[PDB]
RNA sequence: UUUAGAAGGAUUGCCGUCAGGAAAUUAGGUGCGCUUAGCAGUGUACCGCCGGAGGCGG
């Protein structure tokens, strides 16, 4: 008996990170020492002259999924949405997003232009009072999805049963050590001061904003519809808008708001793909409502 | 083509007559389609075949040639006489008689059917709408003749339409209360001469502008209008003014 | 082929003198703003060389 979306629909992200900050320190002292690293008055970043590498440091806090609706004004909605979603987590416990998530963590995608160049970048992920075995982080490309390396399976599992109600929430904490070299410049991110390249500062070191840490972390979509021509992951948005390459890869029928309207509004089974893509857009948040 | 449409679009006329014996105030109508068939007579000796038959009047400003009083009347104002032929022709002032004259800003609506409507007709108005009047009234500026299809084109403002019904369904004895009375009920309306009505039989007297025609003395005819927008307007055929002719009536109707 | 066709309104000027707006007041009780997000066209255009303006090397 659903006719149409409510007038005020709104989710929450279950996934959130917070903001980077960059210090500096040496390469075989790295567990022993560490510098602050400051922007230098147009704004720049350079290392100093006795430093090798750039640690960067930021946290994320994985929520439950069911328990991630702001708004619903009808109440059967609801009702259907709290079924399918115990529906998918019947058949897949999340755990191919969340490991696509966690591949997204290990590639170390979240050093945008900070990783040309660089000679050995490691990444340690700690949960909790356990550290994990490291990653090499040039050993993987921003092209294929690793299924079959033992740690990146032991915390998707993690992130998984979080996703989908056994926990209540998950703290991962995670670290990077990239070596550019001696008086080398960092990249920061930037400021729409909105003259002048002004570069942010957290707590008076340089950092990146916590979204460009996120959108490295979303892009997993590999299930658009034409990839076969154009192969490669593209981030995971509504109306599918890859910035670099500026056309829409997802106009029409593929689109969010239709395979939603498609799938609560009269009852029509997706293929997996598309039940991949919704539940990952509900991960992510937003105002999905309508105009009544 | 054949049939179709031609807009005259912003029209400035200077100094046109604004006196029809009872009324001052817009011109009557038949100076408004005189200008029309005076268009087409100097375009078929021009050798360009045409012939409108229906014309369109939508009014956007206008002024009256005087003054309004203190009480809120207006007062009306007159050129100084010169030389007129007669009797005391070699005196140096001469005598004041009844007048009064308007300005106005007007967009013309033509229906021409002829063997080709094109943008050369256009042309061939355009450099016929320079030697011409209207309302004994000399033009001095327009904007463009251009071909209109649909009601979307048209400019913004205010239409002319005859409201007869109106005066005939009123309530009074004689015809002049039931105006009377049909302007104290609707007060957006006011009244039109729309033609003339005969005194006389057709013949041939003695003085005439054309001594080789037929004659009959005449008597103005009076009626009611009102004005509508051009965005409230329903179809493009309920705005225009056409020329009728029973056996003693010489009538302009929109119908 | 238009209630067609025509038209010099013009010269001059002292508005002035005086004045009490004034007394009184009760604006009040309630309340969810709130889901989402990557700032730059490469971040600049450097040394010379011919050659009386137009060119060429790194």
């Amino acid at each position: 008996t659903l006719k149409s979306r409510p007038e005020n629909l709104s989710f929450a992200r279950c996934l959130n990170t917070t903001e980077a900050k960059f210090w500096q320190t040496d390469f075989l002292k790295r567990h022993t020492f560490k510098l602050p690293l400051l922007i230098t008055d147009s704004q720049s970043c350079t290392l100093s002259t006795e430093c090798d590498t750039l640690r960067i440091d930021f946290g994320i806090k994985v929520l439950p999924v069911k328990e991630s609706m702001y708004s619903c004004s009808d109440y059967n909605y609801r009702t259907a949405i709290y079924q399918k979603i115990d529906e998918y987590i019947a058949e897949d416990g999340f755990l191919t997003l969340a490991k696509r998530y966690v591949n997204n963590i290990a590639n170390a995608r979240f050093l945008w232009r900070n990783r040309k160049g660089a000679e050995i970048i490691e990444t340690i992920v700690t949960i909790e009072d356990k550290e994990y075995p490291s990653f090499n982080s040039k050993s993987f490309n921003l092209d294929t999805f690793v299924e079959d390396n033992a740690t990146i399976n032991e915390i998707a599992q993690q992130i998984a049963d979080t996703f989908a109600g056994k926990r209540e929430y998950l703290n991962i904490y995670v670290t990077c050590f990239v070596k550019i070299g001696c008086a080398m410049e960092v990249y920061p991110s930037q400021e729409m001061t909105f003259k002048g390249k002004k570069l942010f500062k957290f707590e008076g070191s340089a950092g990146m904003h916590s979204q460009k840490i996120n959108n490295a972390l979303r892009t997993i979509d590999t299930w658009y519809p034409d990839y076969t021509t154009y192969e490669f992951p593209i981030p995971v948005e509504n109306y599918g808008a890859a910035r670099s390459i500026g056309i829409p890869f997802r106009p029409d029928t593929k689109s969010f708001y239709k395979l939603i309207d498609r799938m609560i509004l009269k009852n029509e089974d997706l293929p997996i793909e598309d039940k991949h893509y919704v539940m990952a857009i509900l991960i992510r948040g937003g105002m999905f409502s309508k105009k009544q | 083509m054949m049939k179709g449409y031609i807009l005259l679009e912003k029209v400035n006329i200077e100094n046109a007559n604004a006196f029809n014996n009872i009324i001052v105030g817009i011109p009557a109508i038949t100076s408004f389609l005189g200008f029309a068939r005076a268009l087409e007579r100097k375009l078929n000796a021009k050798e360009i075949a045409i012939r409108i038959n229906g014309v369109g009047l939508e009014f956007h400003e206008y002024e009256l040639k005087g003054y309004k009083n203190k009480r809120g009347q207006y007062v009306t104002s007159c050129p100084l006489p010169g030389s007129i032929p007669g009797q005391n022709e070699k005196k140096l002032d001469a005598h004041i008689m009844n007048q009064a004259y308007i300005d106005l800003n007007m967009s013309f609506l033509l229906e021409v059917e002829g063997p080709h409507v094109d943008m050369s007709t256009c042309k061939s108005i355009k450099s016929t709408m320079e030697t011409l009047r209207i309302a004994g009234g000399i033009i001095r500026n327009y904007k463009k003749i251009r071909l209109i299809d649909t009601l979307a084109d048209i400019p913004y403002g205010y239409f002319l339409t005859l409201r007869q019904d109106n005066l005939n369904d009123a309530a009074g004895d004689d015809m002049l209360d039931k105006m009377i009375h049909a302007l104290q009920q609707e007060d957006t309306l006011v009244p039109i001469a729309v033609g003339f009505k005969a005194l006389s039989e057709v013949g041939h007297v003695e003085g005439q502008r054309d001594p080789e025609k037929d004659h009959c003395f005449v008597e103005s005819i009076f009626s009611l209008g009102g004005f509508e927008c051009s965005k409230i307007l329903e179809d493009i055929n309920s705005c225009l003014w056409r020329y009728k002719t029973e056996e003693g009536l010489y009538l302009c109707t929109i119908i």
